[PDB]
C-alpha cells in the first residue's frame, strides 16, 4: 500500500530522488532515534521559505536523511542480529555446504525418498533428517528448529 | 464412580479473579486426576500361574506412563510458566487474562473438552480393564481385548494437536 | 510413614551409624537430636518427633560380644539416637545360636517401637553377609520378623563381601544367609566391597584404609536411595511404591547401585542419564540383560528437557535389556537439600534389576563347592556340629541358591513363561 | 563412517602411537583424553566419544614379544588410549604361527570395538613390511579381516623397508607380505625408509638417529592424508569416495606420497602445486607414467585462483602421465587447524598412483631371487620348515608379485584396456 505513483509525480522532480524518499519512508515505517526531527524540519522549514524550486538542494537534503537511516539499519542488522552467521546456515543447507550430513541423509533415507509421495511421507523424511543430524554427531544447541523438509 | 465435588472459600478481593465457573474447571481436572491415581495405586498396592504378571507389567507400564505424561508434562510445565507469569502482574484485567489462559489451555492439553467420544473414551474404557483385572486376584480373553484396545488407542491417536506425540511412543 | 532400621553386627552398626549421621546433617538436626539452629523436609519418616528437643531416630542397635558399639556410645551423637534399645563368634552357626537365646528381649525392643510409632512401613536391616556375628543372627532375625509381621515387608541393605577372597568359612556363612534371604526377604539391595574398593582406587589414592572410606560411599548410596521418601514429592513418597517396578518377580529381588558424579565433591539431564549407564559409575563388580531400570535425580533439573532426554537415552541405547518383562527405564526427580554443599548441582543414582549379580552369587557358590568337596573348613566346632550334625542346611541352601541362579538365567531366557 | 586402526608390530605400534599423539595435539584433546579449555571438526570418525568427553581413539594395539609396548604404556598419554585391548620372532613364518594361536582373542578385541561403533567403514593397518613380528602376523590378520568383513575395506599404511639393504631373510619376509596384500588389501599407501632418510639428510643433519626422527615425517603424512575426512565440509567426507579416484584397478592399489613444505618449520596455489610435482618433495626412492594424481591443500588459500592454477600446471606439464585411464589431476582443499602453529600458512600433500613403485617392488624381488638361487637363508629353523616344507608359498608369492610387475608395465602400455 506504499508505492510511487508515477503519473502524479511532478516532471521537474526526478524518479531517483523520489525513490530515496520512498526508501527513507519505508525504513522509518518498518532508526538511530537521535532527534534531528526538528532540525530536519528546520532544514525543510528553511527550504519552504525559498521562493524558487531548486532540485540539487532537494536531492541533498533527502540523501542526507537517506544515508543516516541506512547507516543505522545496517548497524542494527549486522551486529545485533548478525547476518554472517545467517548466510552461513543458508549456504550449509540450501546450497549443500554440509557434506557429511547431506550425504548421510541420502544414505539413511534412500528407500523412503525413492518411494512415491503420499501425505505421511513428510514426517518420515523429517525424523530421518533429524536422525541424519545426529548421525553426523556434531550437534550444538538449537540450530535445528529453523529448518524442516516439505 | 465419578463424583466428589470439591469447592473452597474465596474472599471478595480475590472473588473477582477465582470466579464461580473457575472452581468447576479445577474440580474437573481434580476428578480425572483422582481416577488416574486410583488405577495407578490399585495396580501397585498388591505384590499359566505367573502369566498374570506378564499382563501386570504390560498394563502397569501403560497406566504409569499416562500418569507421568499428564502430571509432569502438563500439570508442571504450564504451572512453572504460570508462576513466572503471575509474578509480573501489572494490571487488574491481565491477571484474569493470564489466569484464564492457564485454565483454557490446561483443559485442552489434558484431553477433556472435545474429541471425547473419539479419543478420550478409549482411555476410559481401558481404565475399566485396570478395574476388572484389579478385582480378580477368562485370562486368555483379557489379552485379546488388551492388545486390541491398546492397538486401537495407538491407531486412533496416530492422526497427530502436536503435543500428543510426547505420549505416542507407548 | 515411619521406618525402623534394624542395624546389627559390627559392620552393620558402622554403616547404620554413618547413615543416621548423614541424615542428621542432611535434615535440620544437631548432634544431640535437638533441632538445628538454622532450621520443608519431613523428618517424621526417619526421626521420632516429640516436643522433647531430642528428635530421636528409630534406630535399633544390637551388639554381640561388643567392641565397636562402645565406640558408637562414646560419640557426640549418642544423645541423638536415644530410644534406649541396645542389648548385650565368627561363625554363622555361632551367631544364630547366640541370637536364639536373646530373641525375646530383642523382639520386645522391636515391639516397643512398633507400639510407640503410628504406622510402621517396614524394617530396614543394615545386614552384613558372612559378617561373623552379623550373619547368622541377621538370618535368624529375618526369619522371625516375617512370621511375626506377615503383612509387612523387609528390606536388606546387604553389603555382600567380596575382598578378592580373613574368614575361611566365609562361603559357608554367606551361603546360609542367601537361602534365608531368598525365601524370607521381600527386597535386597546389593553392594560389593571389591567394587567399592575399585571405585576408591579410581576416585582417590585410598587403598589400605578401605573400609573407613567405603563407609562414606555406602552412606551416599543409602541416603540417595531414600531421598524420594524423605523429602515430599508428587510421587514415590512410599518405599513400596518406589521399589515395585524394580522387582518383577519375588525370587529376583536383588538390586544394583550406581551414582553419576562418583566425584560429587552445569550438567544436563541428557548427560547425567547417559553417564549413569556407563560401567565405571556402577558399584557392582551367554546373553545378559537388565530386567528393570529406575533412576532418581536431585538438583537443578530442567523439566521440559526430560522427555527429549528420555528419547535420547532411547536413541543411544547404553543400557541393553531383553527381559521377559516389558519393563522400561523410568525417570524420577527429587529436590537437593539446603544447608549442605550443592556441588555437582545435578546429581543422580540408579537402582536396577540386572542378571549379572547371579555371577557374583555363583562366585561364592563356587568357592563353597570347592570348600565343600575339600571339607577343609567344616569348622567341626562343638557349636557348629551340635547345631548342624547333618550339615544338610548347607545342601538345602545350595539347592535354593542354585534355583536362584537358574531363575536369573531363565529370566534372561525367552521362556520365563516356564517356571524358572 | 567410524574407522578402527589395527596397529601391530614394534615399528607399527611406534608410528600409531605417534599418529594418535599428533591427532591429540591437533584436535581438542589432552594427554588424558579430556577436552581442554582452549578447545568445528568431525571428531567422531577417528575418536570414540565417551560420556565425560573422553575422546578415546579406536586403536587396537597388538603386542608380540613386547618390548616397546611397555614403553608405550609408561607414557602420559596412556589414559588417552584406554579401550583396554592390548594382548600378549624375526621371521615371517614365526609371526604368522604366533598370530594363529591368539587369533580368536585378538579378533574378539576387534569384535568389541565393532559392536561399539554405529557403522564400521574400514580397518587401517599400521603395518610393517618385513618387520619381524609385524610381518607374518599382519598378513595373517589381513587374511582374516576380509573374510569376516567382506563388504568392508582394508587400508595399509605400509612402511616398505629400504635401508640400502639387519635382516637377512628380509626379501623372503617382504615377498610373502606383498602376495597377501595384493590379493587381500583393497588399498595400500607406500613409504620408504631410504627416501625418508634422504629427505632427513636433505632437510636436517640427522643421519644416525634415523628412525626416531623419520617417525615425525611418517606421522605428518599420516595426519594430512586423513585431514579432509576429519574436518567438516563437503570435500570428500568419507574414505571410500576419496579412495575410488586414487585406485583405478583392483590390482594396482599402491599410493605414493609427497609434501610441498618438507621444511614446514605467503605462498600461492600455483607455487605449492609446482613445488609438489618436483621429485625432491616426493618421499619415494621404458616409459613410466602416473595413472591418477590427487592433491589436498590446507591453509590460507584463495578460491578464485585455483582454476587459473589448474590450467597453469596443466600448461607447465611438470607431471607426465599417459595411462590407460583418462584420469586427471584433481585439486582439493581443507582447513588448517587452530591452536597449533600456522607456519607455512599454505601447506599441501599429494597421493597418486605411479608406475615407478613397481621398480621398488622389483628390487626386493631381485634380492629374493638372488637369495633364492643361493638358498643362503632358507632359515631351515624348525618353525620355518614345519610351517612350509614345500617352500612353495614363496613361489606363489613370486608369481603373484611378478603378475603385479607385469600389470604395472602393462598399465604403462597403451593397451591395458586388454588384460594386463
Amino acid at each position: 500500500q506504499f508505492s510511487l505513483r508515477v503519473e502524479i509525480l511532478p516532471s521537474y522532480i526526478p524518479v531517483r530522488v523520489a525513490e530515496k524518499i520512498l526508501f527513507v519512508g519505508e525504513s522509518v515505517q518498518m532508526s538511530i532515534l537521535k532527534n534531528q526531527e526538528d532540525t530536519f524540519a528546520a532544514e525543510l522549514h528553511r527550504l519552504k521559505q525559498q521562493p524558487l524550486f531548486s532540485l540539487v538542494d532537494f536531492e541533498q537534503v533527502v540523501d542526507r536523511i537517506r544515508s543516516t537511516v541506512a547507516e543505522h539499519l545496517w548497524k542494527l542488522m549486522v551486529e545485533e542480529s548478525d547476518l554472517l552467521g545467517q548466510l552461513k546456515i543458508i549456504k550449509d543447507f540450501y546450497l549443500l555446504g554440509r557434506g557429511e550430513l547431506f550425504q548421510a541423509f541420502i544414505d539413511t533415507a534412500q528407500h523412503m525418498l525413492k518411494t512415491p509421495p503420499t501425505a505421511v511421507t513428510e514426517h518420515d523424511v523429517n525424523v530421518a533428517f533429524q536422525q541424519s543430524a545426529h548421525k553426523v554427531l556434531l550437534d550444538d544447541d538449537n540450530l535445528l528448529p529453523l529448518l524442516h523438509l516439505t | 464412580l465419578d463424583g466428589l465435588t470439591l469447592s473452597y472459600k474465596v474472599p471478595w478481593p480475590v472473588d473477582i479473579v477465582i470466579s464461580l465457573e473457575c472452581q468447576k474447571i479445577y474440580n474437573q481436572v481434580f476428578l480425572l486426576l483422582l481416577q488416574i491415581k486410583w488405577a495407578k495405586y490399585s495396580l501397585d498396592v498388591l505384590l499359566q500361574i505367573h502369566r498374570m504378571f506378564l499382563l501386570r507389567v504390560k498394563l502397569m507400564h501403560f497406566v504409569n506412563s499416562l500418569h507421568n505424561y499428564i502430571m509432569t508434562r502438563i500439570l508442571h510445565s504450564t504451572g512453572l510458566e504460570f508462576q513466572h507469569q503471575v509474578e509480573e502482574a501489572k494490571d487488574l484485567d491481565q491477571l484474569i487474562k493470564i489466569h484464564y489462559r492457564y485454565l483454557s489451555t490446561i483443559h485442552d492439553r489434558c484431553l477433556l473438552r472435545e474429541k471425547v467420544s473419539f479419543v478420550k473414551e478409549a482411555i476410559m474404557k481401558v481404565l475399566n480393564l485396570a478395574l476388572m483385572f484389579a478385582d480378580g486376584w477368562s485370562i486368555e480373553k483379557m489379552e485379546s481385548d488388551f492388545k486390541n484396545c491398546h492397538m486401537f488407542l495407538v491407531t486412533i491417536l496416530n492422526k497427530a494437536f502436536p503435543h500428543l506425540e510426547s505420549l505416542a511412543l507407548s | 510413614r515411619e521406618i525402623i532400621t534394624l542395624q546389627l553386627g559390627q559392620c552393620g552398626n558402622q554403616i547404620g551409624f554413618e547413615f543416621w549421621k548423614q541424615l542428621c546433617a542432611e535434615h535440620g538436626i544437631s548432634p544431640e537430636g535437638i533441632v538445628e539452629e538454622f532450621a520443608t523436609d519431613r523428618k517424621d519418616v526417619f526421626f521420632y518427633q516429640a516436643d522433647d528437643e531430642h528428635y530421636i531416630p528409630r534406630a535399633v542397635l544390637l551388639d554381640l560380644e561388643p567392641r565397636v558399639i562402645h565406640s558408637i556410645l562414646n560419640s557426640p551423637y549418642a544423645k541423638l539416637y536415644n530410644p534406649e534399645n541396645i542389648y548385650l563368634g565368627n561363625n554363622w552357626a555361632s551367631g544364630f545360636s547366640q541370637g536364639e537365646k536373646i530373641h525375646e528381649d530383642i523382639f520386645d525392643i522391636i515391639d516397643r517401637e512398633a507400639d510407640g510409632s503410628d504406622s510402621l512401613e517396614g524394617f530396614v536391616l543394615c545386614h552384613s553377609i558372612a559378617g561373623g556375628t552379623g550373619s547368622g543372627l541377621g538370618s535368624y532375625l529375618l526369619e522371625r520378623l516375617n512370621d511375626r509381621y506377615p503383612k509387612k515387608l523387609v528390606q536388606t541393605y546387604s553389603v555382600f563381601p567380596n575382598q578378592d577372597e580373613d574368614v575361611v568359612v566365609q562361603p559357608y556363612n554367606s551361603l546360609l544367609t542367601l537361602k534365608r534371604l531368598t525365601q524370607n526377604a521381600d527386597c535386597v539391595v546389593v553392594l560389593d566391597n571389591t567394587a567399592l574398593n575399585r571405585i576408591a582406587t579410581d576416585r582417590l589414592h585410598i587403598q589400605n584404609p578401605s573400609f573407613s572410606q567405603i563407609n562414606q560411599l555406602v552412606s551416599t548410596i543409602m541416603s540417595a536411595s531414600t531421598t524420594t521418601l524423605r523429602y515430599p514429592g508428587y510421587m514415590n513418597n512410599d518405599l513400596i511404591g518406589l521399589i515395585a517396578s524394580l522387582i518383577p518377580t519375588p525370587r529376583l529381588h536383588f538390586l544394583m547401585t550406581g551414582y553419576t558424579p562418583l566425584t560429587t565433591d552445569k550438567t544436563t539431564v541428557l548427560d547425567v542419564m547417559r553417564r549413569l549407564l556407563q560401567p565405571k559409575n556402577v558399584m557392582v563388580s551367554t546373553n545378559h540383560c537388565y530386567i528393570a531400570i529406575l533412576n532418581i535425580i536431585q538438583g537443578e533439573v530442567d523439566p521440559t528437557q526430560v522427555h527429549k532426554s528420555l528419547q535420547r537415552i532411547r536413541e543411544r541405547k547404553l543400557a541393553n535389556f531383553i527381559p521377559w518383562g516389558p519393563a522400561s527405564i523410568q525417570v524420577a526427580l527429587s529436590r537437593k537439600s539446603p544447608y549442605l554443599p550443592s556441588a555437582h548441582r545435578v546429581s543422580g543414582l540408579m537402582m536396577a534389576n540386572h542378571t549379572s549379580i547371579s555371577s557374583l552369587f555363583e562366585r561364592t557358590c563356587r568357592q563353597y563347592d570347592k570348600l565343600r568337596k575339600r571339607e577343609a573348613f567344616l569348622e567341626q566346632f562343638r557349636k557348629e556340629d551340635m547345631f548342624k550334625d547333618n550339615f544338610d542346611e548347607m545342601d538345602t541352601s545350595r539347592e535354593i541358591v542354585q534355583q536362584l541362579i537358574d531363575e536369573y538365567h531363565a529370566a534372561t531366557r525367552p521362556d520365563y513363561i516356564s517356571w524358572g
